[PDB]
RNA sequence: GGCGUAAAGCGCACGCAGGCGGUUUGUUAAGUCAGAUGUGAAAUCCCCGGGCUCAACCUGGGAACUGCAUCUGAUACUGGCAAGCUUGAGUCUCGUAGAGGGGGGUAGAAUUCCAGGUGUAGCGGUGAAAUGCGUAGAGAUCUGGAGGAAUACCGGUGGCGAAGGCGGCCCCCUGGACGAAGACUGACGCUCAGGUGCGAAAGCGUGGGGAGCAAACAGGAUUAGAUACCCUGGUAGUCCACGCCGUAAACGAUGUCGACUUGGAGGUUGUGCCGGCGUGGCUUCCGGAGCUAACGCGUUAAGUCGACCGCCUGGGGA
RNA sequence: AUGUUGAUAU
């Protein structure tokens, strides 16, 4: 999730 | 196995000398007398599967025999199947 | 050659039946107390067509290379050599050095530089461990390459003891089309060898006779 | 079961050329006797010669040239799975005749060269080559 | 053209039809081969020409139509028929090793439970715990008893079996393998679609049995959660009889049969000659040529060949 | 003991 990464 | 002794009464009875083991009819008249023989074993010993392979292979083997023997000679091999009492 | 030199020599005497070669089966005489024993009947013909080839190879002025880096084995192939004023390689035998003898050439100038160096006094004027190192380098390269120095090129022939020991220089000889002539023993593949010597490679009695006869025969070739 | 004997006589020398054997030895017949001899007078073999009168043994002597085997190959053509007859015509040529195929005609065994000048064809026993 | 690992060897066998078939002689002439004759419409295609200004197009003659049939020969090979032969296959004699199979019996060690003695506060369990067991006396220790299941050591890349598989000891019934000497039969063989049989474990049916173990299930933990792994329990099941199922990475991921082609080191089981020297069977590891995309395989081939069968044809969908 | 994950194209 989060509604859609790697930061 | 069959006896050495019964091995033999069958060997001059169906061999045209007392030391011809090899003669199609010999062979087929001591096949006949294991299978037979084993009917017994069997009826006792259903689950004897291992042995009954060895039964299979005895009435193959004398099958092939037969079928040999009657192309050979018919008149052979009908007086065979007579003595030994088989359907064919 | 003689035959009596040999079962003298011990030429006869192959390695135990386990370690043989299948190759070697023509020049196997049998087996005793499980040891292969050499056949000298063929050994003896093919060394003197061996020793034919290399008085003829002399004869044309050709350079004979002396390969042998067995411990026993090593002198005796200095001596062979230097008696016949040829070459040879009496300790490891370095990769490459035929076929890429155009790098190793080389080494070659370095230790005839650091000897030129050496008796000019030049190692006097360096500090004591740089000399010692030119000292090492010197003793290295010597050891390696000291019996090809003067050798200037390819050869005309590889004398060999020990085919399996030397197979290194035997397929290098065989790259360049370079006739090999090799001691092959009982555990030892003939294939590459261009002249078989069905032969004890390992004794130093054995290997005396053999270096002695090429020695005397090359020397021969060089005198006619 | 042993069902070509042919193709085992072929592969006997073929594998007897590849071992290097001077000789190889198979059980002898009619046929093979009649291979080898077009095999001898071709000059792939050296020499053959029969031996023995209740079980006759064959005995062909293999040739090698210049370290080579001469036997460069040896293939079965007509076997028991796929019968190959050629006519006259459509006789086959080994290596563009640089060797030959053994055929069987009416006029026993012999070559490819030798049935097409006897005008006739037959069955292709094998190529050599 | 493929099928050890890319897709592909049926799980294994027996075997009818079929395919294939050691060696010698004769015979036959079906296959096969040779020749001849008839036919193979014309056009088309092809070749050499001719005609339209050229070409396309048109057209003369040939070649071709690889085929089919008939007749007459050839007889090596294949087939048929007849008679052989012993080398394939099989029979007999004597012996050898074996967890081969079926049936019955029995032994010792251990677990659990039951009863009782001694004894007293823990036991058990884990990474750490807790559930659990225990003063109603557990755990520990000793004695006696019951019952089921499995057979330590021997035990071995040991053995046996078609494969699946088979392990205490004893007996009964029984199958195969191997070796040595001959003798005997005389190709009786190999393979095998369909067919038939056997086929681990789980599972199913009926009736037994049930110590230990343990799907499910319950509880305790762990965790963000934990429908898991760990812990405490625990039912089917695992065991027996009979029947069914018919599948497994049922594997050497390698079909069966036969022949041939350098070596080395073992294991196991016969045997001959006198600890050595041979010679058979089965088997483990390495490796040569060769083979292979490579890895590797390598006389137990994945090498070199033959016979027959099975199977594959991009990934998914399946 | 346990001990998850890393948007699309490039
Ligand atoms: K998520
Ligand atoms: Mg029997
Ligand atoms: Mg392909
Ligand atoms: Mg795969
Ligand atoms: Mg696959
Ligand atoms: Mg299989
Ligand atoms: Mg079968
Ligand atoms: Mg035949
Ligand atoms: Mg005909
Ligand atoms: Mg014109
Ligand atoms: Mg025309
Ligand atoms: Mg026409
Ligand atoms: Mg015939
Ligand atoms: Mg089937
Ligand atoms: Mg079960
Ligand atoms: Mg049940
Ligand atoms: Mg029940
Ligand atoms: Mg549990
Ligand atoms: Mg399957
Ligand atoms: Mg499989
Ligand atoms: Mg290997
Ligand atoms: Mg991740």
């Amino acid at each position: 999730x989060x509604a859609x990464x790697a930061g | 196995s069959l006896s050495t002794e019964a091995t033999a009464k069958i060997v001059s009875e169906f061999g045209r000398d007392a030391n011809d083991t090899g003669s199609t009819e010999v062979q087929v008249a001591l096949l006949t007398a294991q299978i037979n023989h084993l009917q017994g074993h069997f009826a006792e010993h259903k689950k004897d599967h291992h042995s009954r392979r060895g039964l299979l292979r005895m009435v193959s083997q004398r099958r092939k025999l037969l079928d040999y023997l009657k192309r050979k000679d018919v008149a052979r091999y009908t007086q065979l199947i007579e003595r030994l009492g088989l359907r064919r | 050659v003689s035959m009596r030199d040999m079962l003298k020599a011990g030429v006869h005497f192959g390695h135990q039946t386990r370690y043989w070669n299948p190759k070697m089966k023509p020049f196997i005489f049998g087996a005793r107390n499980k040891v292969h024993i050499i056949n000298l009947e063929k050994t003896v013909p093919m060394f003197n067509e061996a020793l034919a080839e290399l008085n003829k190879i002399a004869s044309r002025k050709g350079k004979i290379l002396f390969v042998g880096t067995k411990r026993a084995a090593s002198e005796a192939v200095k001596d062979a050599a230097l008696s016949c004023d040829q070459f040879f390689v009496n300790h490891r035998w370095l990769g490459g050095m035929l076929t890429n003898w155009k790098t190793v050439r080389q080494s070659i100038k370095r230790l005839k530089d650091l000897e030129t160096q050496s008796q000019d006094g030049t190692f006097d004027k360096l500090t004591k461990k740089e000399a010692l190192m030119r000292t090492r380098e010197l003793e290295k390269l010597e050891n390696s390459l000291g019996g090809i120095k003067d050798m200037g090129g390819l050869p005309d022939a590889l004398f060999v003891i020990d085919a399996d020991h030397e197979h290194i220089a035997i397929k290098e000889a065989n790259n360049l089309g370079i006739p090999v002539f090799a001691i092959v023993d009982t555990n030892s593949d003939p294939d590459g060898v261009d002249f078989v010597i069905p032969g004890n490679d390992d004794a130093i009695r054995a290997v005396t006779l053999y270096l002695g006869a090429v020695a005397a025969t090359v020397r021969e070739g060089r005198s006619q | 079961s042993m069902q070509d004997p042919i193709a085992d006589m072929l592969t006997r020398i073929r594998n007897g050329q590849a071992a290097n054997k001077a000789a190889v030895t198979m059980p002898s017949s009619k046929l093979k006797v009649a291979i080898a001899n077009v095999l001898k007078e071709e000059g792939f073999i050296e020499d053959f010669k029969v031996e023995g009168d209740t079980k006759p043994e064959l005995e062909l002597t293999l040739k090698y040239f210049q370290g080579k085997a001469v036997v460069e190959s040896i293939q079965r053509v007509s076997r028991p799975g796929l019968r190959i007859y050629k006519r006259k015509d459509e006789l086959p040529k080994v290596m563009a005749g640089l060797g030959i195929a053994v055929v069987s005609t009416s006029k026993g065994v012999m070559t490819d060269r030798a049935a097409r000048q006897a005008g006739l064809g037959g069955e292709i026993i094998c190529y050599v080559a």
